[PDB]
């Protein structure tokens, strides 16, 4: 995750063509998130 | 052929072309040429 | 073999294998009341009728998706996978649409498909994917 | 649904009227809120 | 830094303001992983001093 | 491409299974060949609409050249193009001060780079038409070229 915010967000300014990239690689792959935000049995972030 | 007809169909509203967007045409198109001077060679013979 | 244009009316359908059985089931909506697309039964039919009437999709517009873009901004074409599609209830005249409202329960980030009155925006537009590496 | 389909000939999933013997005379159910729970099946004719 | 990363993939607000697309879906998408009530309820979350 | 498109016809029997792919792929793409063909026979009635003699009679400065409007009403004098053809024309067209665009160079701008393609494409339609006699969807692209 840390280098996936160094990949994403530089100079004060996120990069619009590697941010879609990098949320479209984890909304694809729900198990990057953990057992919370799961889609089921995810509880929440408060929970978790 | 998918390529180019994605290259121009981005360049549609734009009825401007850039100097890149004609440069990168350009050698597309070459390309192109090239292939189908390839074709023409495997078929220019009457080889049924 | 028999690729699909555009103008062709199609039902989708799909398999569960619960309880060790094959349902090959497909969906359908009751535009006019309930819009919400349900999926509907369609193994033993000889045991009950299913009713087709309400799961005829005619595939109204074919078009690739960077001319979708150009067309939202603005006979029969074979679809090719990748490519956007505009399906159309026929009872209803609707078209197939995903609904914004999240009614989904379990998967939190479910929207569910329903039909919308009009073909309006990305919401209409669907875009096929070959699932087979073939 | 449409494979091999014909127009201008009966095909599946249509819905149509039978007309039995002259076309004054149509197969059709009962009225409407009739006596027979609209079970029964008859050839009425006229407006129906 | 799952939370982190995904507001620091968040789009512009310049894009949010031309009304691109493709920025308001990311942002619903976003939206739709994590409620405003849990980043509330977490931030009001009790810190042992 | 018309190239290896007669390349394709190269000793084709009359009414053969290439040729007949080959009018079914121009069927396919029917409005995009009408346009091809539009545009080629637009700019050859342009040329031929710059050399009569009306369009002399439009023509007024004794610059050489022809104002928008005066060009557009002699166009549309002549009809040898409809409004919406008088209006790509315009497009095309080399705008001046006064309006005064260049005929002879609006002319002949497209004369000679399209000359080898135009002529290919007269060669594959005739070679089409000849081999394929009895086709009445390529009586229409014959008859638009």
């Amino acid at each position: 995750l840390d280098f996936l915010r160094f990949a994403v967000f530089v100079n004060g300014e996120s990069v619009e063509e590697n941010a879609n990239v990098v949320v479209r690689l984890l909304i694809r792959k729900p198990e990057c998130f953990g057992p919370a935000l799961r889609g089921e049995g995810g509880s929440g972030l408060l929970a978790a | 052929q998918e390529s180019i007809s994605d290259f121009y169909w981005y360049y549609s509203g734009k009825d401007v072309i850039e100097e890149q967007g004609k440069r990168n045409f350009s050698k597309a198109m070459s390309v192109a040429k090239q292939v189908f001077n390839s074709l023409t060679e495997y078929i220019q013979g009457p080889c049924t | 073999v028999q690729f699909l244009r555009t103008d062709d009316e199609v039902v989708l359908q799909c398999s569960a294998t619960v309880l060790k059985e094959q349902l090959k089931l497909c969906l359908a909506a009751e535009g006019f009341g309930n819009r919400l697309c349900f999926l509907e039964p369609t193994s033993n039919a000889q045991n009950v009728p299913p009713d087709l009437a309400i799961c005829c999709f005619t595939l109204e517009q074919s078009l690739s998706v960077r001319a979708l873009q150009e067309m939202l901004a603005n006979g029969h074409r074979t679809l090719l996978y990748g490519h956007a599609i505009l399906l159309r209830h026929a009872h209803s005249r609707m078209y197939l649409s995903c609904l914004t409202t999240s009614r989904s329960m379990t998967d939190k980030l479910a929207f569910d498909v329903g039909l919308q009155e009009d073909a309006t925006g990305e919401a209409c537009w669907w875009t096929m994917h070959p699932a087979s590496k073939q | 649904i449409c494979s091999c389909c014909e127009e201008g000939y009966v095909t599946g999933g249509h819905v149509l009227r039978l007309f039995h013997g002259h076309m004054d005379e149509c197969l059709t159910i009962s009225a409407a809120d009739s006596d027979d729970q609209r079970r029964l099946v008859y050839y009425e004719g006229g407006a129906v | 830094a799952l939370i982190d990363l995904l507001g620091r993939c968040a789009p512009e607000m310049h894009l949010i303001q031309a009304g691109k697309g493709e920025a308001l879906r990311i942002r619903a998408i976003l939206r739709s992983l994590v409620p405003l009530d849990d980043l509330v309820g977490i931030i009001s979350l009790p810190l042992q001093i | 491409m018309v190239v290896m498109l007669l390349s394709l016809l190269e000793g084709n029997v009359v009414n053969g299974m290439i040729a007949r792919q080959m009018v079914d792929m121009l069927v396919e793409s029917s409005s995009n060949v009408e346009m091809i063909l539009k545009f080629f026979d637009m700019f050859l009635k342009l040329k031929d609409i710059v050399g009569s003699e009306a369009f002399q009679d439009y023509v007024t400065d004794p610059r050489g050249l022809i104002s928008k409007k005066d060009f557009q009403k002699a166009m549309d004098s002549q009809k040898q193009f409809t409004g919406p053809e008088i209006q790509f024309l315009l497009s095309c067209s080399e705008a001046d001060e006064n309006e005064m665009i260049n005929f002879e160079e609006f002319a002949n701008r497209f004369q000679e780079p399209a000359r080898d393609i135009g002529f290919n494409v007269a060669v594959l339609l005739t070679n089409l038409s000849e081999h394929v006699p009895h086709d009445p969807r390529l009586r229409n692209f014959l008859e638009l070229a």
